[PDB]
RNA sequence: AGCUAGUAGGUGGGGUAACGGCUCACCUAGGCGACGAUCCCUAGCUGGUCUGAGAGGAUGACCAGCCACACUGGAACUGAGACACGGUCCAGACUCCUACGGGAGGCAGCAGUGGGGAAUAUUGCACAAUGGGCGCAAGCCUGAUGCAGCCAUGCCGCGUGU
RNA sequence: CCGCAGAAGAAGCACCGGCUAACUCCGUGCCAGCAGCCGCGGUAAUACGGAGGGUGCAAGCGUUAAUCGGAAUUACUGGGCGUAAAGCGCACGCAGGCGGUUUGUUAAGUCAGAUGUGAAAUCCCCGGGCUCAACCUGGGAACUGCAUCUGAUACUGGCAAG
RNA sequence: GGGGCUGAUUCUGGAUUCGACGGGAUUUGCGAAACCCAAGGUGCAUGCCGAGGGGCGGUUGGCCUCGUAAAAAGCCGCAAAAAAUAGUCGC
C-alpha cells in the first residue's frame, strides 16, 4: 500500500487525491511491479504545479551500470489549476506541507498519491545545544597548560 | 612459428566477398591449391604470386555478418566478385558492391562459376553484360576490368584446362593489382581486430599496420574502450611465420605480454606511446545528400542514435548541431558535435561510416576533437 | 625533497626569530608581520599540550631543513647514546654539512647552503660532496674548490657573515675559502629559544 | 578414558655395515595411562623476525641448519652414499602421438602459459669473478651464481631552486 | 670526472567540531550526504557537497588486511569472588598440594667456583668502506640455556631418632 | 563474430495523459502581432542626401544633427598651457 511509515508515525495525513506524474521510459517500468523509494518525499514549491520532488528512482536493476537511471530527474505532479497559489499559501502560513505518500496503479498510471501533512515540531534539543556549549567551552578553556 | 618469413614481394590484400553459396570458399582453395602446385567467418589464407604475395581473405557474404565484412574489406586491398553465370545479379551482391563502394575499394575483379554447367555460348555473356553494367551504373570502372568465367571447383579436379585459367587469372589479378601505397611515415599503429589466446605464449592481437613499424622489444600502448594503458611486444609473427618488423598495410598478428583475453576487446589501437589519446565528443562534418545517397527520405530531427563504425568496429552516438538548423533533413553537408559513448584513440581527417537500421546514411570527416 | 615555498608566512606561523631571508628589504613591523595589529590578528589559539611540542619539532625541522623522517632518525640516534637526547640531537642538526656552510657563512641563507653543498660548492678535507646530510667530525678542515670563488653567490654570502656574531667552534678565513671546525657546540652556546625536553617527550609518546 | 597384543620381555636362529621384535619358533601376561594413555583437529621445526622496559604474545617473510617430498601409491636394483629432483618396474587418473601393428609424459628447477586470487617478474647475457662436478692439463658445461628487465613492494639519499 | 644553453626538465596526498595540527563563505535543509568513537546535518553546517584559506606528511599520502601495546581486558611479575561477572546446598575421603618442635646423617631441590658448549648469520658496543647514509664488514660482549667435576648444609626434602 | 531470447500492463488494434508541448477550430468579453484603414482634429506635411558644426585633448561626415543654404550641436573626459585627483592626498 506504500503507506509512508515516517509520514504515518508522525504528522498523520489528512487530505489526498489521485493524480498521475509525468516521467521517462527509464524511470518506468518498475512502479508496475511496486519497487520504490517514496519515504518522506520532500515536495516543494514549483512553477510547473508543484513539480514533483524527494522520492528518489528505484534501485532495481535496471541500470545502465553508469547510473540506476537517473540520480536527478525532473518528476511533475499533475493538477490543472486548483493548488499552485493555494499550496503557497498554506505552506507559508498554515503548516502544511504536501508530500507523497503512496503508488497506487489502475494497472497503467503509477499514481503519486500526495498526501498534504502537518509540519510537525522538532524536538527539544535544549540539552545537546548546552551539551555542544559545554563541549566547546572545554576545548577553549584548556589554555593555562605548558 | 617455424618459418622466417623474406619481406620480398611486398604483401597485397585480396579479399573474396562474392555471393553466398556460390563457390568462394572453393574458388580459393582452388586457387590457393593451383598457386602452390604450379610454384611449389573470415579465412586468411595466403600464397605467393612470383610478382607479388598475396594474402587472400574469404570472408562472410552473409548479411547479418556485415559488421566483420567493413573491416575485412577496409582490411582488403583489392575484391573478388565471386558470382555464378546461371544466376546473374543478386540483391546479396548488389549489396555487397554497395558496401565495397562505401568501404572504398578501388580494385574489384569479377568471376563467373559454374561455366561448364551451362552448355551454351550466349548466356554466360548475357551474364557478363549485365554485370558489367551493373558495375558501370554502380559507380564501378568498366571494359578497362578483368573478367574471369570458368569453374570453381573443377579447378581442384584433375585437369589441364581450368588450371591454365585459373593461373592466367592469377597472373592479371597480381598485374591489375599493382603495388600499393604503404604509410610508414607516422610512429606505429595498428586497430585490434582478433584476439587469440596462446597456450604457453600468450595473448596475440591480429590486424593490418595502419602506420609505423614494430620491431621486436617495443613498447607500445593500448588506447581504447574504458581503457588507455601499456604493454610490450616480443615476437612479431605473421601468418604463423617468423618476422622481424612489422610494416603497415599487412595483416599481422601482434604478440602482448601482461594481456587479459576478457580485458583486451576489438575496437583498440596498438600505438606508439603518446600518440593518440581517446575522446568521447568530437565535431565533425557530415556528407549526407538529399535523397540517393543512402540517407533517408522523410526529415527526421535531432535525437538520432545512428552507429558510427570506425576502422575497427562501431558505437551508438548522439548528434548535437548548431543553431541555424532547426531540422536535420538529408541534405546535410554541415558540421555537427557527435559523442560516443565508447572512447576510441582518433586524430583529424579521419572517416567514419554513420549506419542505421543496416543501411548506410551518410559519411562524415573528425574535424576537431572535444574529448 | 627540501622545502620550497612562503617564507614570511612560514614565520609567521610560530612568531620567533627562527632566522629571516639574507636580503633585507624593509624587515620591521610596518604594518602585519608577525602579529599582525588592526582589525584582526588572531595570534595564538592557546593548545593544551602536545601542540606547544609539534611547532617546536616544526620550526626546528624547518630551520634545519631535515624531514621529519631523517629528524625522527636522528632523535633515535641521540637516543641511542649517551648524554641528553636533546643535545645530542642539536649535535646532530649542527653537524649536518648544510648548518656547517650557513654558520661558517658561505651560506648566505640555510636553503641556500643546501643549494651549495647540492651544486658542489663546497668540499670537505679535499674532497668534493654533493650531501647536505654530511655529518663533521672535530679537528677538521672545510674548503670551497675553486670554481665556487668567482660566484657572486659566495661573495654576497661572505660579506653578509662578518655582520653577525661569530661561533665558539668554526674559524673561518676568506683568503682562501676555508673553515676549520674544532669542537662541537652546547645548549650554552645554542640559542635558547627553544624547549628540548617537550619534542623529547612529544617522540617518546 | 582406556589402548595394545608382535604388543612388554626373555630363550635361540635369521636378517642389518652395527644395537634392537627388525623378523621368525617357544615361553612368561605384561607394557603404556590422569604428569593425559588411545583418538580427533591443526601444524614443517630451529637460529631467528615483529611487538613490547621487562616477564610475555604473534609468526617462521629474506638468509642459514635439519626434516620430508618430486602426478597419486607401492617395490626393488645399481651405486660406499636413494627406495633416486631432470635412473628402473608396476596399479590409478590425466594428456599426447600412432601407419591403430603399437609408444611417450610427469616444471613443488630456471623462465614462460591456462585457472584461482586483494595481489606479485623476463621464455635475457655470461662462465667475466667465486663455487660445482670431469679431466695430466689446456679445456667442458653449471637456469648454482653474478649481472641485466619490470614493479615506489620496503629502507636510505638527492633534486623541483637562492 | 670534465665540458654544454637555460631554471630552463621534474609535487602530490590526507585533514581542518573534541580525541589530534589546522577557519571562513555559498547551497541543500534528518533531505542529499561524512564518520573510528563522541556524534553531525529539522534555515542560518568552521562537521554535509563546493569554494577560499590553514595544518600534518612528502615521491610518496590515505582506506583496508594481520600481531602486540595501550587492555592490569586471562594479570606468574600483575585482578577478583556480600550487593557489578564470581564460594559448589552440605559433609566424608583417595590420588594430589602443603605441613608443629629438636638432633644426627645424606647432597635430592637450592647456592658458589671451573670446564665444554650455546653453528654461522642477526640485536647491541667499539671502529672501518661505499660522496655520509641505506648497505657491507673486523673485533668484542651477549645469546640469561644445557651437562659435567669439586665444595656450602641456613632453608624445603630423602633416612634414622625424639 | 554470429543464432535464439527479455525491453510493461490480457504481443492495448484508442486516454482529454483534467494539468507537461508547438500552439490552437468555435464565439468573442480585446487594443496592430490575435486581426486593417488613418472615417476627430492636427499639414509648418507623405517623403530623400553627397552633407556639414560643442566649453580644455580625440572622434566611429555619425547612436548628435538639415528641410540639406552649410549652422545653432552629441559621444569619449585629465595627457598640455586646461576644470590633471595644482606632479606622489605640497592634490
Ligand atoms: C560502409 C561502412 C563502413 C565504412 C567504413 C569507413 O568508410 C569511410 O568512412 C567512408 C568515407 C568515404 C564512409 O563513410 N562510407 C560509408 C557511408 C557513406 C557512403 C558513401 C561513401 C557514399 O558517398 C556519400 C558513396 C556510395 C559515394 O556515392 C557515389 C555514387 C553513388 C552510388 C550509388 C549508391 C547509392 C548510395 C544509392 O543510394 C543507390 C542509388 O543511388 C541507386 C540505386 N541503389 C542505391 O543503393 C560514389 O560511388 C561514392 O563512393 C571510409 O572509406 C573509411 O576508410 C572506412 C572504411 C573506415
Ligand atoms: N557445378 C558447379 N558448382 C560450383 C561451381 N563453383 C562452386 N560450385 C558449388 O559451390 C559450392 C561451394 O560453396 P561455398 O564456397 O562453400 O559457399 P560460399 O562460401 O558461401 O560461397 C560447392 O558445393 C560447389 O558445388 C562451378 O563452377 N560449377
Ligand atoms: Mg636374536
Ligand atoms: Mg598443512
Ligand atoms: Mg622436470
Ligand atoms: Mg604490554
Ligand atoms: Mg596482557
Ligand atoms: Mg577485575
Ligand atoms: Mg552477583
Ligand atoms: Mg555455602
Ligand atoms: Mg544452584
Amino acid at each position: 500500500i506504500a503507506l509512508n511509515k515516517r509520514a504515518r508515525h508522525e504528522y498523520f495525513i489528512e487530505e489526498e487525491f489521485e493524480a498521475g506524474l509525468a516521467l521517462q521510459g527509464w524511470e518506468v517500468k518498475s512502479l508496475r511491479a511496486g519497487k520504490a523509494n517514496i519515504s518522506d518525499s520532500y515536495v516543494l514549491l514549483r512553477d510547473g504545479e508543484a513539480f514533483l520532488f524527494g522520492a528518489n528512482i528505484t534501485p532495481m536493476a535496471v541500470a545502465s551500470t553508469h547510473v540506476v537511471c537517473d540520480p536527478t530527474r525532473t518528476r511533475k505532479l499533475l493538477l490543472n489549476q486548483r493548488e499552485l497559489d493555494s499550496l503557497y499559501g498554506r505552506v507559508n502560513r498554515e503548516g502544511y506541507t504536501v508530500v507523497a505518500l503512496s503508488l497506487y496503479w489502475k494497472n497503467a498510471w503509477c499514481k503519486v498519491k500526495i498526501g498534504v501533512a502537518k509540519g510537525k515540531k522538532q524536538h527539544d534539543k535544549r540539552s545537546d545545544i548546552k551539551e555542544r556549549e559545554w563541549q566547546v567551552d572545554k576545548a577553549r578553556i584548556m589554555k593555562n597548560a605548558h | 612459428s617455424k618459418e622466417k618469413f623474406e619481406r620480398t614481394k611486398p604483401h597485397v590484400n585480396v579479399g573474396t566477398i562474392g555471393h553466398v553459396d556460390h563457390g568462394k570458399t572453393t574458388l580459393t582453395a582452388a586457387i590457393t591449391t593451383v598457386l602452390a602446385k604450379t610454384y611449389g567467418n573470415t579465412s586468411h589464407v595466403e600464397y605467393d604470386t612470383p610478382t607479388r604475395h598475396y594474402a587472400h581473405v574469404d570472408c562472410p557474404g552473409h548479411a547479418d555478418y556485415v559488421k566483420n565484412m567493413i573491416t575485412g574489406a577496409a582490411q582488403m586491398d583489392g575484391a573478388i566478385l565471386v558470382v555464378a553465370a546461371t544466376d546473374g545479379p543478386m540483391p546479396q551482391t548488389r549489396e555487397h558492391i554497395l558496401l565495397g563502394r562505401q568501404v572504398g575499394v578501388p580494385y574489384i575483379i569479377v568471376f563467373l562459376n559454374k561455366c561448364d554447367m551451362v552448355d551454351d555460348e550466349e548466356l554466360l555473356e548475357l551474364v557478363e553484360m549485365e554485370v558489367r553494367e551493373l558495375l558501370s551504373q554502380y559507380d564501378f570502372p568498366g571494359d578497362d576490368t578483368p573478367i574471369v568465367r570458368g569453374s570453381a571447383l573443377k579447378a581442384l579436379e584433375g585437369d589441364a584446362e581450368w588450371e591454365a585459367k585459373i593461373l592466367e587469372l592469377a597472373g592479371f589479378l597480381d598485374s591489375y593489382i599493382p603495388e600499393p601505397e604503404r604509410a610508414i611515415d607516422k610512429p606505429f599503429l595498428l586497430p585490434i581486430e582478433d584476439v587469440f589466446s596462446i597456450s604457453g605464449r600468450g595473448t596475440v592481437v591480429t590486424g593490418r599496420v595502419e602506420r609505423g613499424i614494430i620491431k621486436v622489444g617495443e613498447e607500445v600502448e593500448i588506447v581504447g574502450i574504458k581503457e588507455t594503458q601499456k604493454s610490450t611486444c616480443t615476437g612479431v609473427e605473421m601468418f604463423r611465420k617468423l618476422l622481424d618488423e612489422g610494416r603497415a598495410g599487412e595483416n599481422v598478428g601482434v604478440l602482448l605480454r601482461g594481456i587479459k583475453r576478457e580485458e583486451i576487446e576489438r575496437g583498440q589501437v596498438l600505438a606508439k606511446p603518446g600518440t593518440i589519446k581517446p575522446h568521447t565528443k568530437f565535431e565533425s562534418e557530415v556528407y549526407i545528400l538529399s535523397k540517393d545517397e543512402g540517407g533517408r527520405h522523410t526529415p527526421f530531427f535531432k535525437g538520432y542514435r545512428p552507429q558510427f563504425y570506425f576502422r575497427t568496429t562501431d558505437v551508438t552516438g548522439t548528434i548535437e548541431l548548431p543553431e541555424g538548423v532547426e531540422m536535420v533533413m538529408p541534405g546535410d553537408n554541415i558540421k555537427m558535435v557527435v559523442t560516443l559513448i565508447h572512447p576510441i584513440a582518433m586524430d583529424d581527417g579521419l572517416r567514419f561510416a554513420i549506419r542505421e537500421g543496416g543501411r548506410t546514411v551518410g559519411a562524415g570527416v573528425v574535424a576537431k576533437v572535444l574529448s | 625533497a627540501r622545502y620550497l615555498g612562503p617564507k614570511l608566512k612560514l614565520s609567521r606561523r610560530e612568531g620567533t626569530d627562527l632566522f629571516l631571508k639574507s636580503g633585507v628589504r624593509a624587515i620591521d613591523t610596518k604594518c602585519k608581520i608577525e602579529q599582525a595589529p588592526g582589525q584582526h590578528g588572531a595570534r595564538k589559539p592557546r593548545l593544551s599540550d602536545y601542540g606547544v611540542q609539534l611547532r617546536e619539532k616544526q620550526k626546528v625541522r624547518r630551520i634545519y631543513g631535515v624531514l621529519e623522517r631523517q629528524f625522527r632518525n636522528y632523535y633515535k640516534e641521540a637516543a641511542r647514546l649517551k648524554g641528553n637526547t636533546g643535545e645530542n640531537l642539536l649535535a646532530l642538526l649542527e653537524g649536518r654539512l648544510d648548518n656547517v656552510v650557513y654558520r661558517m657563512g658561505f651560506g648566505a641563507t640555510r636553503a641556500e647552503a643546501r643549494q651549495l653543498v647540492s651544486h658542489k660548492a663546497i668540499m670537505v678535507n679535499g674532497r668534493v660532496v654533493n650531501i647536505a646530510s654530511y655529518q663533521v667530525s672535530p679537528n677538521d678542515v672545510v674548503s670551497i674548490r675553486e670554481k665556487a670563488k668567482k660566484q657572486s653567490r659566495v661573495k654576497a654570502a661572505l660579506e653578509l657573515a662578518e655582520q653577525r656574531e661569530k661561533p665558539t667552534w668554526l674559524e673561518v678565513d676568506a683568503g682562501k675559502m676555508e673553515g676549520t671546525f674544532k669542537r662541537k657546540p652546547e645548549r650554552s652556546d645554542l640559542s635558547a629559544d627553544i624547549n628540548e625536553h617537550l619534542i623529547v617527550e612529544l617522540y617518546s609518546k
